């Protein structure tokens, strides 16, 4: 029929860290080459606001203009379940498409982080798998990192969450390192960031024992 | 070139009065043997009732197949779950150049090959979970492994040799086919030619079409058995109506000194 | 793991009206083993149908020969009727004289 | 425009276990109430086949007929990368929509399973988290279960895979049990099923130590 709209959330790290910018985005594709102009609006818990920042036309190979509007929400705000909104109006659309996003609301739960060292079996080989289980948390949104010796680590992956029977979620993270390093005793520290974390942050540690 | 082959089959829940387990034994394409779980006894089939056979041959067969029955009905315990099963086995041997046997031992579960018997290690093998289960149940038994070894490396080829000597009469039998070629108006401007071969043994046989002496290939072949161990074959071809009398049909077969041209 | 039958119907000897023969029906290439095969004279089932042992092929699919003695006449019509798990409803194959 | 089509794979457990049926499905929605009849076809590595089994009309609240065609493929087949296909033809569609699915092809890799017991910290409380890391495997498709004392376990969840840097995947599974049970010593055994598993199956074990 006409163009459609997609409304993305901010970055979980960016919703706890002030220093970072939590951008609530509004991306519209399948836009008419004939009628390219689009009239965005924004509504914080119903109340309109004028601090939007629209990026220009970012056309694709498929002859459809792609437009984007960035709102810089507040930190405190988002986490109080303030309900945001992108009202897109175009002549290529008869009526206005409205899309309403928020924090995955509900009673949030303190996560619970434990480390787990590489298993017997695994150690034989040159490489190891320092596990970080993080369970008992609400909501989905959550940042997980590694860091060793005061200094961040690259070599790792982290599964997305899954919904734990109890209602909260849980996660894992498989930081790989070489055997020698782990043997030398060097302390590793799985870091987690989340809404209900005391101080929005906690980190734990893992080392030869 | 011929081969002794047993066609073992068991089912986990048989239509009542049906046997749980049964075997058909074959020498080449002839069924010599027949067994099932109801009757419990290995019997000769067909012309093999009249085989000049030695005493104890048949009750040796029976004895062996009863061990097979047990093994097969045991397999379903190993598998555990609910859904009906069909366990099949193909066991036998074939003679090779130098007074030498070559064995076969494969099995299929619910109609897919899944398991085999490695005559070197004397072990069943296969790597599907079902095959690991059954393989394990058999491998831990009153030397079931040893008996399978004897059955395939000793009994089977000793039988095969015995039947070759004492059953030439049957095996070397030759019956050439009766032939018919007919035309069947089918479509708008089309027609179907059907060449048919009746009552022949052995079953090796080719049908071919010529159109004014030049090859028109073959069309759909069909092949089957008659009640009496003989065979039946037919091949069919689409053809312009009115152009029928131009075609003939040629037939090759062990029971004919040279290929036969078959008119309409 | 579940296969549909192949039904051939053919006489043992060349068909000649008034001369004795056998009619074969050869059901093949099916799985699983339960199958109901009936030979039909003029739409109704024959009671002196004998049949061979239920066996299987190199490819593990089952097969079977049903057969009856008979003396064909010009008027008479025969057919083979098979039921099997894989079939919506009984399949009936008419005995083509030519094949 | 017209109806669309979605082509699902078989169940990974069902592609290793014969006893189970591996159904390659063909689900078509948004179908015309006016023109409901649809002509399915199937093509195994190009070669057509006639062992399809079409379920009847399963209409939704949204006035669109929903139709489904089930193909019972072979076990051995699928795993040899045999390429299947659903050709849907409808008068509600001008041309035929064709959808081609297969095994996620490529050199498959033996998975590597290790268990990990609950961490120090966790044991304090009444409940525990018996981890099963499974890494080093290709492809995505894979079945994971738990079982204790010859007998399956319910209380657990398993994250989907994630793509490991090396190219293979990895997974985790968090079987929870009570503390008493684990203490009593009862042996737990994380079970895995996968294409490249020796015998398409392996299980490992976990117990007080
Ligand atoms: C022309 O091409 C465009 C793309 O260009 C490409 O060019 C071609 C030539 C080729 O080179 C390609 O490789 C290029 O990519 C098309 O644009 C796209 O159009 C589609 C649909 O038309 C959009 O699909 C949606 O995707 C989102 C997820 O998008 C994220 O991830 C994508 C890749 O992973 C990426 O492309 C996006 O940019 C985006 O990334 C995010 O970006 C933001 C902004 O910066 C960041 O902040 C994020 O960090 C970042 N995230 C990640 C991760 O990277 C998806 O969410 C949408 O799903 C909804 O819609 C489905 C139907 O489309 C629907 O079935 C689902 O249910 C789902 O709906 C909702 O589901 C959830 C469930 O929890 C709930 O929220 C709702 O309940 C439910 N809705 C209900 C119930 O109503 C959707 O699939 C795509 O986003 C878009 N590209 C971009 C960019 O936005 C263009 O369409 C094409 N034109 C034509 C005419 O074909
Ligand atoms: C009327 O309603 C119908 C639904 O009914 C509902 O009624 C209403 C009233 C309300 O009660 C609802 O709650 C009810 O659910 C609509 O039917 C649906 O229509 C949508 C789109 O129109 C279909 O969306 C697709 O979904 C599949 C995933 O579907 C699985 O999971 C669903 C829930 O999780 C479930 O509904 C499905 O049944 C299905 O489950 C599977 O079922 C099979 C069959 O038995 C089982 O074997 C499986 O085990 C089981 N799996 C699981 C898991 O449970 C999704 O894969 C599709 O994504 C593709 O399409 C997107 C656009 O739609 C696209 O953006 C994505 O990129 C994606 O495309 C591909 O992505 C992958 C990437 O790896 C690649 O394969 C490709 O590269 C890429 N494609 C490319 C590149 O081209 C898709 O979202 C939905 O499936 C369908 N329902 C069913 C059932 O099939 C109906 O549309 C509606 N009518 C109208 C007019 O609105």
């Amino acid at each position: 029929g006409g163009p459609s709209v997609f409304l993305f959330p901010p970055k979980p790290k960016d919703t706890l860290y002030i220093t970072r910018e939590p951008e609530v985005t509004c991306v519209v594709v399948d836009v008419s080459h004939e009628d390219p102009e689009v009239k965005f609006n924004w509504y914080v818990d119903g109340v309109e606001v004028h601090n939007a920042k629209t990026k220009p036309r970012e056309e694709q190979y498929n002859s459809t203009y792609r437009v984007v509007s960035v709102l810089t929400v507040l930190h405190q705000d988002w986490l109080n379940g303030k309900e945001y909104k992108c009202k897109v109006s175009n002549k290529a659309l008869p009526a206005p498409i409205e899309k309403t996003i928020s924090k995955a609301k509900g009673q949030p739960r303190e996560p619970q982080v434990y480390t787990l060292p590489p298993s017997r079996d695994e150690l034989t080989k040159n490489q190891v798998s320092l596990t970080c289980l993080v369970k008992g948390f609400y909501p989905s949104d959550i940042a997980v990192e590694w860091e060793s010796n005061g200094q961040p680590e690259n070599n790792y992956k982290t599964t997305p969450p899954v919904l734990d029977s109890d209602g909260s979620f849980f996660l894992y993270s498989k930081l790989t390192v070489d055997k020698s390093r782990w043997q030398q005793g060097n302390v590793f520290s799985c870091s987690v960031m989340h809404e209900a974390l005391h101080n929005h942050y906690t980190q734990k540690s893992l080392s030869l024992s | 070139h011929l081969s002794l082959l047993y066609h073992l089959t068991a089912v986990s829940s048989p239509a009542p009065g049906t046997p749980a387990f049964w075997v058909s034994g074959w020498l080449g394409p002839q069924q010599y043997l027949s067994y099932n779980s109801l009757r419990g006894e290995a019997e000769p089939c067909g012309a093999w009732v009249w085989e000049n056979q030695v005493s104890w041959y048949w009750e040796k067969e029976t004895t062996d197949l009863r061990i097979k029955e047990k093994l097969f009905l045991e397999a379903f315990k190993a598998l555990g779950g609910k859904g009906p099963y069909t366990l099949q086995g193909l066991l036998g041997c074939e003679l090779g150049p130098d007074n030498t046997s070559v064995p076969t031992a494969k099995f299929a579960l619910n109609g897919e090959e899944f398991m085999n018997f490695d005559l070197k290690q004397g072990t069943w093998g296969g790597d599907w979970p079902e095959a690991l289960a059954i393989s394990q149940r058999w491998q831990q038994q009153d030397k079931a492994a040893n008996k399978e070894l004897t059955f395939l490396l000793f009994s089977c080829p000793h039988r095969l040799r015995e039947h070759l000597e004492r059953g030439r009469g049957n095996l070397e039998w030759k019956e050439p086919p009766s032939m018919r070629l007919k035309a069947r108006p089918s479509s708008p401007g089309f027609s179907v030619l059907t060449c048919s071969a009746f009552s022949f043994y052995p079953p090796e046989l080719q049908l071919r079409f010529l159109r004014n002496g030049l090859a028109a290939g073959t069309g759909q072949g069909d092949f089957g058995p008659n009640s009496d161990g003989s065979f039946h074959a037919s091949s069919s071809l689409t053809v312009k109506s009115g152009d029928e009398h131009h075609y003939c049909c040629i037939v090759q077969h062990a029971g004919l000194a040279q290929p036969l041209r078959v008119e309409l | 793991i579940q296969r549909t039958p192949k039904i051939q119907v053919y006489s043992r000897h060349p068909a000649e009206n008034g001369k004795s023969n056998f009619l074969n029906c050869y059901v093949s290439g099916f799985h699983p083993s339960d199958i109901e095969v009936d030979l039909l004279k003029n739409g109704e089932r024959i009671e002196k149908v004998e049949h061979s042992d239920l066996s299987f092929s190199k490819d593990w699919s089952f097969y079977l020969l049903y057969y009856t003695e008979f003396t064909p006449t010009e008027k008479d019509e025969y057919a083979c009727r098979v039921n099997h798990v894989t079939l919506s409803q009984p399949k009936i194959v008419k005995w083509d004289r030519d094949m």
